[PDB]
Order: structure tokens, then sequence, then C-alpha cells
RNA sequence: GUAAUACUCACUUUAUUUAAUGUAUUAAAGUAUAACUGCGUUAAAGUGUAGCAUAAGACUAUACAGUAAGAGUGAGACCUAUCAGCUAGUUGUUAAGGUAAUGGCUUAACAAGGCAAUGACGGGUAACGGUAUUACUUUGUAAUAUUCCGGAGAAGGAGCCUGAGAGACGGCUACUAAGUCUAAGGAUUGCAGCAGGGGCGAAACUUGACCUAUGGAUUUUAUCUGAGGCAGUUAUGGGAAGUAA
């Protein structure tokens, strides 16, 4: 979340003791976010297809990206931009 | 109405059973829609949450299949042959599923086989219904042929 | 009886009284069936009329469709006589008079169909000018031959003032079209996107 | 009211529905009734006939998340033998109808199954289940209307419309028990919602002010809110203290 005015950014996760919290970070990485892939089909007319924690689905990505595996979301041109694979 | 709860009818060991609450609208039935020959008709309905339903009171040239050809024409419905579960619907014409039926084969292109040929001098051939007419809307099926011809013909009328 | 009169040619409503002798010729006659003034009255000469509302002596009204001369008690929804709605799909009973006119009807709702003889002095005389115009802009220019487009302008020129709903319709009717250009570029970015995942792969 | 179908815990739902939310896919000239004007009606409660009367409106489809709910399996739970045999849609097979959905849930045909001294089938309760929390303790007992979660009912019974969700009661229909208004033709009521009165009893308070704070009503900074706050009456209890040095 940010402010326009103030150019104040946050990043919410928890602390150490189970609370929320609020993180100052950077207008680097302001641009970026990361998510967590669940599920992956081909959907009508032959297109791929992977399906987010929150919902988003994502098409044409690259092959090497399985179930389990971490995207990064750009935010603005909504598209998987970097990922990480799991081992 | 009609309920389809759990409630009332007696324990495994026997005994009686009592009530403590009143009749829920979850649980709600209908009564029995019997889909005879004739000229056609069909009523829409409202089911739980939007999702209609269409029931049908008289139905007529329904849909089937020619498994040989792999072709789809329609028919018309004339007579009923045999029912499984009560004898009594061939004399008051109700189409159920699995009921074997009468169809004209006018617009039907059959192939040259040994046991439809002396049926196909007269108009008539024969049909099985495979899908539930008060809740589709509609009659579809397949054509007899060959040993599932065999399986029906010793419980026809003679 | 006192008898409510109308007229559709000239909008005048006015009410009258019979002598009784004229009465009894009125029983057994459904709402909806026509007759010859001459039986009513020597001043009703050559006027045809027609039956088509009444009340009770207690207030009931009449309805059209039940056929009885006695009171019926039935269960009412939206729209029919007698039962006017404040909630939705909520039904009770009332109470209501059949449709054939007997000796316990009060007043009868009479329209003129065909003039006589002679002219009233309060309804066959006077007009009522009308009071309403449509709003929707095709059947006003049909009443006012411009071809411009200036409706409120040439109705100042003709000068009671009307407002057009022409407005209205062209507002939703170019967010109509707002949606099919944004939608339609929507399918040209998905298809470069899919020849170009398509080159490596 | 219900001795378990309700509740608690551990599992399943490929056997199912979801308005308001999030991300995506798709599609795109003709036709009523109000308010208004004008004639009326009845003790009341409500209702009628006209002005070709006259407005805004109405005549896209699906995925996957997310909330909400339905349906199953198994285990636990008071006293009684002066209650020892009980059950016939009861147990099972095939087929169909119906439901959003599994299933004797309902109906045809056939068969004889199902449960019990490890307590079946009966009878009683001055019996709503867990829980936060109090006591007393050497492996644990007893209370738990009272804080919070869950279930059931709106005088007693039954039936249904609208709707994404009601077998709804500050929504409608009928019968039974109690009534009230009237010009005698008819019309009408549900304080186990907040105050307050009557009866019953040994036994329990103001017919008070208000949106300040926490919330709900599809963006809740000014609309509503007897939900919820703020004050008055009472030896219901627990604290910090007085009546001297
Ligand atoms: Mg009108
Ligand atoms: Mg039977
Ligand atoms: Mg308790
Ligand atoms: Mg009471
Ligand atoms: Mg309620
Ligand atoms: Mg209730
Ligand atoms: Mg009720
Ligand atoms: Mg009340
Ligand atoms: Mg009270
Ligand atoms: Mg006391």
């Amino acid at each position: 979340l940010s402010i326009i005015k103030t150019d104040e950014h946050y990043r919410v996760f928890y602390g150490v003791d189970k609370n929320f919290t609020f993180i100052k970070i950077d207008k680097e990485e302001a641009n970026f976010k990361l998510a967590k892939v669940t599920n992956k089909k081909v959907m009508y007319e032959n297109v791929p297809y992977i399906f987010t924690n929150d919902g988003a689905c994502f098409k044409y990505c690259d092959p090497a990206i399985n179930i389990n595996d971490t995207v990064k979301i750009d935010l603005e041109t909504r598209l998987v931009v970097d990922y990480v694979s799991f081992k | 109405g009609i309920n389809h709860r759990g409630e009332h009818k007696r324990k495994k060991s026997g005994g009686k059973s009592v009530l403590h609450r009143k009749k829920r609208n979850n649980r709600r039935g209908s009564q029995m829609a019997a889909t005879k020959v004739g000229s056609t008709k069909v009523v829409e309905k409202r089911a739980r949450g939007g999702n209609k339903k269409y029931k049908a009171l008289r139905l007529n040239e329904g849909e089937f299949l020619y498994k040989s050809g792999n072709i789809i024409n329609s028919s018309k419905i004339i007579e009923v042959m045999y029912h499984p579960t009560n004898n009594d619907y061939v004399r008051t014409n109700t189409i159920t599923k699995s009921s074997v039926v009468k169809i004209s084969s006018e617009g039907i292109k059959i192939q040259d086989e040994e046991d439809l040929k002396e049926m196909y001098e007269k108009g008539y051939l024969y049909a099985v219904i495979n899908s539930r007419p008060g809740q589709v809307g509609k009659a579809e099926g397949e054509i007899l042929q060959g040993s599932k011809l065999e399986f029906y013909t010793n419980l026809f009328k003679k | 009886m006192k008898l409510n009169i109308a007229d559709p040619v000239n909008g005048t409503q006015k009410m009258y009284e019979i002598e009784h002798k004229a009465q009894l010729k009125l029983y057994n006659k459904k709402i909806g069936d026509q007759f010859n003034g001459d039986i009513l009255d020597e001043k009703f000469n050559g006027y045809v009329f027609e039956i088509t509302g009444g009340d009770d002596a207690q207030g009931f009204p009449m309805s059209k469709k039940y056929l009885t001369p006695n009171r019926i008690r039935p269960l009412l929804s939206k729209g029919d006589v007698g039962y006017r709605c404040r909630r939705k799909g909520v039904r009770m009973r009332k109470s209501v008079r059949g449709a054939i006119v007997s000796e316990e009807t009060n007043v009868l709702a009479i329209i003129v169909i065909k003039k006589g003889d002679n002219e009233l002095e309060g309804l066959t005389d006077r007009s009522n000018p009308r009071t309403h115009l449509p709003k929707k802009d095709k059947k006003l220019r049909s009443m006012f031959n411009i071809p411009e487009g200036e409706d409120i302008v040439t109705y100042l020129k003709d000068l009671p003032n009307i407002k057009p709903t022409g407005h209205i319709h062209e507002r939703k009717r170019a967010q109509k079209e707002a949606s099919k250009k944004a939608h339609a570029e929507r399918k040209a970015r998905n298809e470069a996107q899919r020849q170009q995942w398509l080159k490596t792969y």
C-alpha cells in the first residue's frame, strides 16, 4: 500500500510475535509483488493458464514454472516477470 | 408439502422415533409429472437459487441416434412396448427413462441387415429412451441393433 | 340509484337522478352490455349507453369477471379490482360485488357512445382541454412538424413547457458504444502476445 | 419441547447451491402503469368510473478464488428389572419418480431379514447441550439461568407467496381457546422487543435523556438506530478508607 502524497510505501507481513507490522520500503521495491502458484491447467482453445493464491489468472508464461514455484508480479502491467523454482 | 427428511423413520433396532422441530424448506419435493404422447407442451420450473428446470407434460418427435452409421435424425413416437418397474404404464402411454418405444422409419436411412429388414418393410422401428424426460425436458435415445434386440423381445407382450 | 355519466369526446362528467319506475328496467344486465337510452327517459331519446362500473350501498365495488348478484370474498392479488397493494407478493382477502345488476346497486358508471337528439347543457356543451403532453421526441415531432430538431426552441417560437426525454436515451446509447471501443483493443493485445509466445516455443 | 437425529472432537463431500467481493473470458424501432386534472361512495376500515390520459423502467452467458449454508461416517454423555424379548416400510435386491444434491426419501415386484443381560423395548425428569469461571483435592469430584459459541419457539396446530437465503410471525390463509369497535349492513388484535400495569408468590428497579464512544443498513465525514452508551431506584457482593493524635 502507498500514499500518493509524501511517497510513503509499506510492505505488509507478520512480525515475530504473531502480529501485523508495516515496514517502510524503497521505490525500487515498490513496483513488484510476490505470490505463489497453487494450480495450473490448459483452458479453452488451447491456452495455458496458471492460478495463484489470490485468484489472478495468467496465461502464456514460461513452461519451466511448476505447480509449487513462486512468481513475481509487476503490479502495473499485470504480467509475470520473474519466477523462483522450488527446491 | 412433500418432504425428503429422515427424522420420521424408525431406528435400526425397531424402536419409535420422536420429532423436535417443524418442517424445513431445505428438503422440499414435488409431485410426479407423467409425460404422455400428443401435441407438444413444455412448462418451466423455478429451482433453488435460479437454475430453471424444464418439465414436459406431453412429448412428441423425440431425437434418436443410429449406432452403425453414426447419424442422428428425428422420428415420431407411436407406442410403448415395455416398462421395467410398473407394467400399467403401457396402457396409459407414459414415457419415462429406459422404456422402449416404436418409431416411424420414414426419414431414417438404414443399412441392409437381416433383423431390421422385415420391420423396415413396414413403417416401424424400435428405440429405447436414455434421458430423464421430466427434468431435462426432451427425449433422446438409441436404436436397437444386434443382441440388444435379442434381450428385450423376450419381454414383449406376445 | 343515481347514474354517473361521462363524455369521452368532450371530457366532461356529470351526475343525474332517476325516477323509481325507470329503475326496474335496468335489472339483470351484465357489466359491459350496451342498451338504448329510450327506455330510461324521454329526455334521453336516441342515446346509446354502456355500463362500465358501479358501487354498493356500503361502498363495495362491482367486479367484471364474477357473474353473480351477491357479495363474494375472493383472495385478491396485485392489480385486481378492490385491492391496492403496499408490499410485494402479499395477497389477502377482501369483499367485492358481482357483475350483474340487481336492487342493491347504488350508483352506475355509464359511457356515452352515440349522441341523441337533445344536447346536454353541462355534459355535451363545453369541452375540457387536455393537460399533459408526451415526453418522447418522436411523437412530439409528429404533432408539430419541425425538421430542424429545436424542440424547446420552436415551441418557444410557438409561444406550458414540456421537457423531452431524447437526452436521457442518448446518454446510455453513448455508454453502450463506449464499452465496445475498449473491449476490442483487448483482443489485439493478447494475440500479439500469443504470436510472440509461440516464437520461442 | 428434545436422553439423542441436538452438542463437542476427528474425517468425507468426484454427491451439492450461493445476491453483495476479487481476477479473468464472451455478447450487444415497437409495447403498460403511477404520481396529476376532474366526477363520486360508506357509521367506520377502505375502495370506484373517465382524460385513444401522461413519465423514468422492462422486454448477455460462464470459469477460478473468497464468504455463507446443506448432507454423511465413527466415538462420547442422568435415575429405573415391581420394564426380558422387541420390530412389518421394519432389513435387503432390481427398477423408476422427486430434490441443488447421496439415501425406503416415496412407489411397483420379489425375498426373509434387522436388534438384544457389553441391558434391546418400555417408564420418569422439579433434563437446552458445551464453555470462560468458582470451590474441594494426593491419580480427580461438584456446581456452571449468569461471559462467549451452538440449537429450538413467537396463544395452540397446519399450509403457502415473494426471494440469492423464510415453512418468516413488529408478512399473508384456514380451524380451536379468549376477545374489542358499530349508526347493526360489517371491520379488526398477538409486549418470551424497551418502559409500565394485573394475577401468582417467601421472592426482584425509571410509563427517564441521547447518537458522545463500539457497530449494522451495497462508498456510513449530517439519515435512522429503546441494538448500544449516560444518568436515577435498591444492605447483590468485592475493594481504598473514617469516627482521633
Ligand atoms: Mg388510469
Ligand atoms: Mg411396496
Ligand atoms: Mg450447563
Ligand atoms: Mg404469553
Ligand atoms: Mg425472526
Ligand atoms: Mg423461526
Ligand atoms: Mg409461523
Ligand atoms: Mg410483538
Ligand atoms: Mg417488558
Ligand atoms: Mg431481592
